[PDB]
């Protein structure tokens, strides 16, 4: 009886940026879902294709946790067949996902008096990201009509803005982590499951 | 903080005829200033992104040209539908920005 | 085309309060850095306000830093600028803008961010304010 490392991706020091979400592949380990909706630390636990108390009766091959941190309105974009920058150009669910999403407030951890500005995300994109796919690449972004040759301009941004964390903004602004936990059973085999 | 300054104060020009506009910076622009063009009783309108770069809609007889501390704008020919008032904006790295005095055009 | 339609300027005596909303259509304004630019009769261009995309970073002009203060609802697609205490340099027609992003200090701006491509290619109708007495 071996635990999964849960505990390393919720407390981790640091998350990586939306633009570019850290991603962990989670098998050969037992898992105690359980212990996380127990948890009150979590805001929004929305789960999609399955009943989180349910969640540790069923087996799959792999758990993939995408760690990142976003604004506190913007987590709402985090859900299948939705619309927004995040959704769009830096995390996108497929329309059929199955799996949960995790958030929680972390205001004291980030934010800092002069404002925590390590946060990015990726304001422009030329198409639409499909499902599960991280584009890290900071080509200078053309708006049409003219090449820049790769140099900042009027129509010509860089792709990347970072969050103006303050410690006293809206809950709006404040920053929330959030994992997604989505299980994929690729093949035959399946080595994460429940206790029993 | 710097000062855009444009030497013709005003250009009465018959049409026709190539116009020339200079605009001058305090500080190294590095290619970043922008021109507009305003007619009567219409708010300006953007002319020309970057230093030489013509804009979207805009007629080919228009041409910027310079960088550094000094731009110009040249009108290849000038008709009755090019008779407005030209600034010399500038989009720097800080906010500060500054516009230019103008010039007027004028007919004959 | 894309718009900008703008209400709420008007006629008052010296030292009032007045408040000027600029709505946005055919587009989206959630990341652009919009500008609030008045143009005096008689006078060129005048860059007035800025506010950040998010709306945490907001910038004013050495005249008008202490007075005037600019808001931004990405919501309702709008811009309010809530000017006090005019003075006569005040009068003039005002104009919505939509320049350039500006980017929040990062890793790739580490001295206080940068203002990138603020062009204003979208103008206003504009809403004159007169200080009259
Ligand atoms: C993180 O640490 C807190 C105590 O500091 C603990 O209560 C919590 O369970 C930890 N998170 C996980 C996922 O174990």
């Amino acid at each position: 009886t071996n635990l999964c490392p849960f505990g390393e991706v919720f407390n981790a020091t640091r998350f990586a940026s939306v633009y570019a979400w850290n991603r962990k592949r989670i098998s050969n380990c037992v898992a105690d879902y359980s212990v996380l909706y127990n948890s009150a630390s979590f805001s929004t636990f929305k789960c999609y294709g399955v009943s989180p108390t349910k969640l540790n009766d069923l087996c799959f091959t792999n758990v993939y946790a995408d760690s990142f941190v976003i604004r506190g309105d913007e987590v709402r974009q985090i859900a299948p067949g939705q619309t927004g920058k995040i959704a769009d150009y830096n995390y996108k669910l497929p329309d059929d996902f199955t799996g949960c999403v995790i958030a929680w407030n972390s205001n004291n951890l980030d934010s800092k008096v002069g404002g925590n500005y390590n946060y990015l995300y990726r304001l422009f994109r030329k198409s639409n990201l499909k499902p599960f796919e991280r584009d890290i690449s900071t080509e200078i972004y053309q708006a049409g009509s003219t090449p820049c040759n790769g140099v900042e301009g009027f129509n010509c941004y860089f792709p990347l803005q970072s969050y103006g964390f303050q410690p006293t903004n809206g809950v709006g602004y404040q920053p929330y982590r959030v994992v997604v936990l989505s299980f994929e059973l690729l093949h035959a085999p399946a080595t994460v499951c429940g206790p029993k | 903080e710097i000062v855009m300054t444009q030497s013709p104060a005003t250009l009465s020009v018959s049409p026709g005829e190539r116009a020339t506009l200079s605009c001058r910076a305090s500080q190294n622009i590095s290619a970043n200033l922008a021109w507009y063009q305003q007619k009567p009783g219409q708010a300006p309108r953007l002319l020309i992104h970057g230093a030489s770069t013509r804009a979207t809609g805009v007629p080919g007889r228009f041409s910027g040209s310079g960088s550094g501390t000094e731009f110009t704008l040249s009108i290849s020919s000038l008709q009755s539908e090019d008779f407005a008032v030209y600034y010399c904006q500038h989009y720097n790295n800080w906010p500060p920005l500054t516009f230019g005095g103008g010039t007027k055009v004028e007919i004959k | 085309e894309v718009q900008l339609v703008e209400s709420g300027g008007g006629v008052v005596q010296p030292g009032g309060s007045l408040r000027l909303s600029c709505v946005a259509s055919e587009f989206t304004i959630d990341d652009y850095a919009m500008h609030w630019v008045r143009q005096t009769p008689g006078k060129g261009l005048e860059w007035v306000s800025l506010i950040s995309g998010d709306g945490g970073r907001t910038f004013y002009a050495d005249s008008v830093q202490g007075r005037f203060t600019i808001s931004r609802d990405n919501s309702k697609n709008s811009l309010y600028l809530q000017m006090n205490s005019l003075r006569s340099d005040d009068i003039g027609l005002y104009y919505c803008a939509k320049g350039g992003i500006f980017y929040n200090p990062s890793r790739f701006y580490y001295p206080n961010g940068r203002l990138v491509g603020s062009a204003f290619d979208i103008w206003g109708q504009g809403t004159m304010v007169t200080v009259s007495s």
